């Protein structure tokens, strides 16, 4: 999971 | 402020390809000369300008069989159908011309672009 | 010896979400309490262990309406349906419990994993 | 396009  | 799962789109496409290989929820047959290819209308539309136009048409959206132009090569179509479901293109010296022509007909602009680049190099 | 187009899976998912927003080729309604959500069976199956089980069932595969367990929160479902079609999860302090419970019911293991991590941190 |  990432910060888009 | 959403978070994003990097592998989600690839995992979705992998599962749609698994459904295709097991013939699950396929709703159309694409006829190319004597050859028949089962697929999901939504995946075809998402990948191809031609299928997008066909299945948004109020009459054609309800057809279970679609016949392609007799000039279309079944191998070129098969390579492109595999690319639609995997992101992987089996581009070879012996098939590049049939692949580019089929991608132009199907309106798959990124495939057309790489075929033109590969032809130019040789 | 294939070549690969990096953005293909993301572009496919983006077009499937555009079809969903315009209600094109949606083939099922998911009922959550009073709320109704239109979707594509194949996308639901590709994202959820629960929908995968439902639509591979010889009888349920043909249903146009699926009613979820009355304990399922419509907002939690809506957040998860959006994630299925975009890879983006709107996880907030006020919804995390409803999102985790809905993801456990839908069998969306990667969403369950991030919810457990975010709860543990607080 | 890449070599996968
Ligand atoms: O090279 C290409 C690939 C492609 C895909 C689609 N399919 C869609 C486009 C839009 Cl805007 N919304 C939904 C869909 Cl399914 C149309 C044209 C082309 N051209
Ligand atoms: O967390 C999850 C997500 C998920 C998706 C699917 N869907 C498929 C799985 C296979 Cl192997 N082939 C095809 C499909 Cl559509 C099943 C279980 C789970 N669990
Ligand atoms: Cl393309
Ligand atoms: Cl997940």
């Amino acid at each position: 999971w990432v910060i888009p | 402020s959403c978070i994003q799962f990097t592998r989600h789109a690839s995992d979705v496409l992998l599962n749609l390809n698994r459904l295709r290989s097991r013939d699950i929820l396929t709703d159309v047959v694409i006829v190319v000369s004597r050859e028949q290819f089962r697929a999901h209308k939504t995946v075809l539309m998402a990948c191809s300008g031609l299928f997008y136009s066909i299945f948004t048409d109020q009459l054609k959206c309800n057809l279970s069989v679609i016949n392609l132009d007799p000039e279309i090569n079944p191998e070129g179509f098969c390579i492109l159908l595999d690319f639609m479901y995997t992101s992987r293109l089996n581009l070879r010296e012996g098939n590049i011309m049939a692949v580019m022509a089929t991608a132009m007909y199907l309106q798959m602009e990124h495939v057309v672009d790489t075929c033109r680049k590969f032809i130019k190099a040789s």
